[PDB]
RNA sequence: CCGGCGCGCG
């Protein structure tokens, strides 16, 4: 996968984005397990 | 082929491979709380009587140095009948190299004729030996005798005249190939009266040897000391543990001696050099099962423990401080030893019935009908004023 | 027991193809004195319909 | 049924006469295969009923006669033949029921 | 729900504000076991319906 | 919870699913007849619950909160047996429902025909329906909590007079594995600043700004510093060294959005 | 003498159902007081066992919310008042106890009739109180269990009332030590210095089944023995022995080629024999001519 | 399976007509061998596991699966 | 009974190694303080040996890059940390590094200790194009996870990569049960066996001296 | 197994 390297910070619009960009590359399925470790990992860090 | 040999360092323990064989037991002292005890005594098991077995056989050490991820092979012989072979397989699943057992189809494992003469006291009169006491210097594997850095061996292959040439021929070579020879004493059973003779029968091996562990007790019989402790009283007084002075294990020294340890138990390990000398105390409060009295498998383990960091480090065997970190750790893996057995072998309630630790200190429900513990019909009451 | 019991196309010629998303099922490619070809590397078993071969 | 019997017991047992295989134990309290040695000999007492004759002999108050016997350790048993002419056998460790039948179906 | 001539709604808990793995995600509440085995929050609820007394019904 | 799965509770799910679990019964020759099937369903045995999860499997349900404002107001789900009598769902999927955690309650659904399990099998699961059809923005983003801890980890290092006491007048890493086990044993802190080698091309989003300084050596190697990356240049040679300055958190997001990526491709 | 030693520096018995103690433990190396601290807490807070009364059996009530004439407190306030009875025990099984008093008078907790392995541990605990002379045989039900749970009664078993740790710098880093503290709060059926002990002997238990022999080792007490039968068995309709349980020990090889395939995870013939030529090929020291040897000597056997 | 069916679809030009053939072929299946199905094995998924291995990629019939580590009969998990 | 077994097993190269593990039956709330306490005694009281300190001979003049080295100093101390040993050492040693010239150093260029062994022998420390003796004076260490012109190798002392654990729970009315599942990556210095058993014998003395006593 | 009235929840 060759995903960009974010360095700066993930806000709420952010990571809105970021899901839209990965639906259309990667599609909905792969998006949907990429929600899935992304929720977890906001959960563990909060 | 020494490109080949690996780490750690091959060890080679010669002698036999018996199954759950006792050499002796002496009366011994271990720390224990015993404000624990009298608390736990209807829930702990304890013998009535603390009496201490130095360790077991050559394959005892053997299957317990392996399972400290240590390398080692066990030399003798084992016979073709099934407790040999089967004794051969469990060497064999403890990832004991079996190599250098040699198996014999005209000799019986564990079994010897013995010719009893009853015109006096009966003798017994040993005629045709076990297998595993049959070991010819032709049968000596050599090529685990070049792998291997470090020779073990005890007391027990020295009883048979032919055994206890087969053990001076191993010695030797291992000797000749630049081998530490660790003797592990381990005294018999008949070895424990006529001191003389024992030193008789143990000089030469004695001095052949570079490492060698001997119990509190057998240090004791060896020099010529009578224990003034005493036995099986509830304390731990300094007087039960005392670490001999070096002057105390003079005669004992050789020329070629690097290392003596005077162990315990898992209570204490003495350690004596040629320039330093000391105690690592230890804990030996660990479960103790009727089956697991004797407390051999703890010796099994601490002597594992010593050939295993002695291996692993053979140019720190006059360290100071490696030899305390190798007294901890002997006395770690006794303990472990120890702890497993207890567990696997279980509490007495082939035929071999075994509880476990939870069925032991199960009680029973006490609803007895005559018992003051159950509501008897209105007949018989007994109320007790307030 | 199994202890007692055309040459292949350049790696990089599927692997450039390969990290752009091309996909070859079940098919290898071969080079000749003629020319590439390209061949199954196992057997394709018939299915139902037809079976995706390269993408 | 297992009796523990004495050093002198034993003496007049053996240099008396019997019909049947006389196996004896030498064992300590202090040692656990000792114990399963003990309920070994029981089942095989249980299996032999009167065929065969089980005995114990207690090392640490014969130590003597233990040495006598070459009894390099624990545990270990004496099949002692009925029959004078043949030889008996010493069994060291906690041998098998199976091979306590073998000896005493083959060399007893 | 009186106490000492007052009104006793509820109780005093040992409480934290903090998010837990999402398990208190948007109203969510977490507990601990002490308040049940407790009894903290235990309450007697009575119907009536138009059999034995001190019978358990089923 | 996966995206795709909710909860059940017991009783409901007895109830919804009551013939296929006396199919069940009746199947492996566990009932005789129908009545039978019934008594043991209404005695709770033991059995019954193994049939009821076995016949679970595969059979969506359909939940559905009150006031259905859109389409998403209603979605299909994989039931799972779970404990006590509340139905678990999705944190994710609150969105759509325009649900919370605070007394709402769901209607389920139980799709007997084939056809209509195949509808909701293949229409209505939430991972086929990520998108919103008003304008077509995601609906199950990340959100509060989840937003938060993102946000927390992808905040960058203390910078300037935030960072140092004083005007100045870091751990370097061959491997983000490295970096993360060194966070592990309490190493470094979550934000602390550490140095990490690349070995892929420049994918680190950055202002489009110059080297702050250029250190160039009469060998013939120079180094570029830019504000968030290093990069070792020659002249001799074709080498190129790239060393990114981040934090822990950067490299675990990173990494997870990668790993993500990466294992739902192995296991497919 | 020891190095890292331990001691109690404080306890305390602040009344007869709660009982504190500390204890320290210096010095650990950097780290090692962290997993003590909450593998140590975890131990006591969910793995010590307590022992109380779980079943109470009455005879003239109708239920366990109602009243008895001549005692003040309901059977519900009994119920409740037998459930804080603190009693030790070192074994298991469901023992049963007695109350049998006449009244009036106050019952306490020394008037249960203990089973011999059972103890009281605060006498002064209340049960009921008796204005009048009735009868009264009440039935108990005594074993020891973990965590929590004739009227059933809802035990709470844990001992252990509350614990704490702290960890602090020994000094300078030398080797970075650390001092540990652990702060324990019992109920009285056993002391702070017994719940240490046994939430040691208790982790111990845990982590040493690892250190057994993995499940599926040995041949299915005595482990030798279940294969000597099997042996036993094999000897009479003569089938010989399985290649997976014959060793490469047993067959006369090279000490060179016996250590490449002992390196290699070779052990059984078994393994032997499923392995190819081209896999031991590849590893070194392993010539053709070894592997021609090998086959040769595998065809002798 | 959802990296199937959205597999399967990309050569769908209408999805309703995808999930009408799909239900189609479920119900022949169904019809033909009732009794092998409605436990561990489901129609549809049958469908949908032989319309990706159609297409060459192995994949476990109907997707069924199990846990190797039940401790024996009539335990059940707890989520 | 409390038994173990491994489930799973794998070597995806000489220095990745992967292994799965399971103990039952457990009784609630066990699983997961034995999965606590195991998880953390593998990510730091595991011994692991490491290059810590790097000393260049030959008169470097002490600058950022060697004549006739394709990689620089740092570069050369960033490939030496990525190298990957094994031993049974107490307390330091020494390794020292001599290649002639032209060719390529890698791990087995290594003159070690006598209990030092390395899991690779293909790692890559340093390229020379030139022909000039390269003299590198290695120290090597031995600890746990949790602790003149040389230049320092900031080494993470970590045999096993990455563990987690995992519980099942099972139950049928009113008895229960659950199942420990263990995962240890490990670097290939050390097997996820080995890791298990180490792991558990560093925990259990850890837990021995509460129950030392003492001589009166 | 039918409708009105009142009180609530999201
Ligand atoms: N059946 C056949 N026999 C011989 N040549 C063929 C052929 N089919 C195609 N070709 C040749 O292959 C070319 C098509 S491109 C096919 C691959 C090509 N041979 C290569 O190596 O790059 C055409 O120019 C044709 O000349
Ligand atoms: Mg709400």
């Amino acid at each position: 996968a060759n995903l960009v390297f974010h360095n700066k910070v993930i806000d709420g619009t952010a990571i809105k984005r970021l899901i839209s960009r990965l639906i259309d590359h990667f599609g909905m399925a792969y998006t949907s397990h990429i929600l899935d470790q992304v929720k977890t990992l906001g959960f563990q860090q909060a | 082929i020494s490109h080949t040999y690996g780490w750690p360092p091959l060890v080679c323990c010669f002698g036999s491979a018996q199954h759950a064989f006792v050499p002796s037991g002496r009366p011994a002292n271990r720390l224990l709380d015993y404000e624990r005890q009298e608390r736990m005594k209807d829930a702990v098991w304890a013998p009535e009587k603390y009496i201490r077995a130095p360790g077991g056989c050559a394959g005892g050490v053997a299957i317990a140095l392996a399972s400290l991820g240590g390398k080692a092979a066990f030399m003798g012989k084992l016979g073709d009948d099934d407790f040999g072979q089967a004794m051969l397989y469990y060497l064999n699943v403890c990832q004991v190299q079996t190599r250098s057992v040699k198996i014999d189809s005209k000799r019986v494992t564990a079994c010897s004729t013995m010719k009893i003469s009853k015109r006096g006291r009966l003798k017994s009169t040993c005629v045709k030996p076990c297998a595993e006491d049959s070991l010819s210097k032709s049968e000596i594997n050599v090529d685990v005798l070049k792998e291997a850095k470090m020779f073990y061996f005890t007391t027990h292959s020295l009883l048979d005249k032919k055994m206890m040439s087969t053990t001076l021929q191993a010695i030797k070579i291992s000797k000749q190939l630049g081998n530490v020879i660790f003797y592990d004493l381990n005294l018999p059973l008949p070895l424990w009266q006529s001191l003389e003779e024992t030193k008789s029968l143990i000089q030469e091996v004695w001095d052949l040897a570079d490492v060698i562990e001997v119990t509190k007790q057998e240090l004791e019989f060896l020099c010529g000391i009578e224990p003034t402790e005493e036995f099986d009283t509830k304390n731990n007084d300094s007087s039960k543990f005392v670490h001999y002075e070096p002057e105390t294990v003079e005669p004992l020294w050789h020329e070629n001696l690097k290392i003596l340890f005077v162990t315990n138990g898992t209570s204490k390990i003495h350690y004596y050099t040629k320039e330093h000398n000391g105690a690592v105390l230890g804990m030996e409060d660990v479960p103790i099962t009727p089956f697991t009295r004797d407390m051999s498998a703890s010796g099994d383990g601490i002597v594992a423990g010593l050939i295993r960091m002695l291996t692993v480090q053979p140019d720190l065997m006059n360290d100071k401080g490696y030899l305390e970190r190798t007294a901890r750790y002997a006395i770690e893996c006794g303990v472990v030893d120890q702890w497993l057995l207890a567990q696997t072998r279980g509490y007495p309630p082939n035929g071999i019935r075994s509880i476990t630790e939870r069925e032991y200190r199960t009680s029973k429900p006490y609803d007895e009908p005559d018992g003051p513990y159950v509501m008897k019909p209105v007949e018989e009451r007994e109320y007790r004023k307030l | 027991f199994p202890l007692f019991q055309l040459e292949s196309a350049d790696p990089d010629f599927y692997k450039i193809g390969y990290v752009r998303r091309v996909r070859a099922y079940g098919v290898e490619f071969k080079e000749g004195p003629d020319g590439f070809g390209i061949y199954a590397s196992k057997d394709i078993e018939p299915r139902r319909r037809a079976r995706v071969i390269m993408e | 049924l297992v009796r523990k019997l004495s050093a002198q017991e034993l003496q007049d047992l053996v240099k008396g006469e019997r019909k049947v295989p006389l196996i004896v134990d030498f064992y300590a309290t202090w040692c656990g295969p000792c114990i399963l040695m003990a309920q070994e000999l029981e089942m095989l007492a249980v299996e032999y009923e009167s065929n065969a004759m089980i005995v114990k002999v207690d090392t640490d108050d014969e130590y003597e006669f233990a040495r006598d016997m070459q009894v390099r350790g624990l545990p270990t048993l004496f099949f002692i033949s009925p029959d004078p002419s043949k030889d008996a056998i010493r069994t060291e460790g906690l041998i098998p029921l199976q091979m306590m039948r073998d000896i005493i179906d083959n060399d007893m | 729900a009186t106490v000492g001539g007052e009104l006793a709604l509820g109780k005093n808990v040992l409480v934290a504000y903090m998010p837990w793995e999402g398990y208190n995600f948007e109203d969510a509440v977490l507990i601990s076991e002490c308040l049940v085995y407790g009894d903290i929050y235990t309450s007697f609820h009575i119907r009536k319906y138009e059999v034995m007394l001190g019978s358990w019904v089923e | 919870l996966s995206l795709h799965r909710c909860g059940l509770p017991r009783e409901i799910a007895i109830e919804l699913f009551q013939t296929f679990v006396i199919r069940g019964l009746i199947r492996q020759h566990l009932a005789s007849n129908i009545g039978v099937a019934k008594s043991q369903i209404r005695e709770k045995k033991p059995i019954v619950w193994e049939i009821l999860q076995e016949v679970m499997q595969g059979h969506p349900v359909l939940l559905n909160r009150a006031p259905t404002l859109h389409r998403l107001g209603i979605q299909s789900f994989q039931p799972i047996l779970v404990e006590g009598r509340t139905i678990c769902l999705h944190p994710l999927v609150c969105k759509g429902f325009n649900a919370d955690f605070d007394g709402d309650q769901m209607a389920v659904h139980v799709p007997l025909s084939l056809e209509a399990q195949a509808e909701a099998r293949l229409l209505m699961f939430s991972h086929m329906n990520l998108l919103s059809p008003a304008i077509g923005d995601p609906i199950s983003v990340p959100t509060q909590d989840m937003l938060i801890g993102l946000y927390v980890l992808t905040s960058g290092t203390r910078r300037g007079i935030c960072a140092n006491r004083y005007n100045p007048c870091e751990p370097f890493f061959c491997n983000s594995y490295d970096a993360i086990g060194a966070y592990r044993q309490k190493r470094i802190n979550l934000d602390s600043p550490l140095w990490l080698r690349w070995q892929l091309d420049q994918r680190v989003i950055a202002s489009k700004e110059v080297p702050i300084e250029v250190h160039y050596e009469s060998f013939g190697n120079y180094h570029e510093i830019y504000a968030h990356y290093l990069i070792v240049r020659s002249v001799k040679k074709e080498t190129l060294y790239i060393y990114i300055r981040t934090t822990v958190g950067h490299i675990s997001f990173y990494r997870e959005i990668e790993e993500a990526i990466q294992g739902f491709s192995q296991a497919c | 003498t020891r190095t890292l030693q331990w001691k109690c520096v404080e306890s305390r018995r602040d009344s007869k159902r709660l009982y504190y103690g500390r204890f320290i433990l210096s010095p650990l190396m950097k780290g090692q007081a962290d997993t003590i601290g909450i593998a140590m807490r975890r131990a006591l807070l969910g793995e010590i066992e307590g022992t109380c009364i779980t079943r109470a059996k009455f005879e003239n009530i109708p239920h366990d919310y109602s009243n008895i004439v001549g005692i003040q407190e309901s059977v519900h306030e009994i119920l409740m008042n037998l459930n804080e009875i603190v009693l030790k025990s070192n074994l298991y099984g469901t023992r049963n106890a007695l109350i049998c008093v006449q009244g009036p008078g106050y019952i306490t907790a020394r008037d249960i009739i203990l089973p011999p392995s059972v103890e009281i541990v605060d006498n002064t605990q209340h049960i009921a109180t008796l204005t009048e002379p009735i009868n009264l045989c009440i039935g108990l039900k005594i074993e020891r269990n973990r965590g929590y749970s004739s009227y059933p009664i809802d035990a709470v078993f844990m001992p252990v009332q509350n614990a704490n740790h702290s960890i602090h710098s020994y000094g300078n880093g030398n080797e970075k030590q650390e001092i540990l503290f652990i702060e324990i709060w019992t109920n009285g059926s056993l002391t702070p210095k017994e719940a240490l002990h046994e939430a040691s002997r208790n982790l111990i238990n845990l982590f040493i089944p690892f250190l057994h022999v993995e499940e599926e080792t040995f041949y299915l007490t005595l482990p030798l023995f279940p294969f000597h039968n099997k042996l036993v068995n094999l000897r009479q309709k003569k089938k010989e022995l399985a290649f997976q349980y014959i060793f490469i020990d047993q067959l006369e090889l090279p000490p060179r080629i016996y250590n490449c395939l002992k390196k290699s995870n070779i052990h059984t013939l078994l393994d032997l024999l499923n392995n190819s030529q081209e896999d031991l090929i590849k590893m070194e020291h392993f010539h053709i001519e070894d592997v021609k040897k090998l086959l040769d000597i595998l065809e002798k056997k | 399976m959802t990296m199937d069916i959205e597999r399967l679809l990309l050569s769908e030009d209408n999805r309703f007509e995808f999930v009408n053939s799909v239900a189609a072929e479920a119900t022949e299946y169904v019809e033909k061998n009732r009794d092998e199905y409605g436990g561990t094995k489901k129609a549809i998924f049958h469908v949908l596991s032989n319309r990706v291995n159609d297409l060459g990629f192995d994949r476990p019939e109907a997707y069924a699966e199990s846990d190797p580590y039940k401790p024996g009969p009539g335990y059940l998990k707890e989520y």
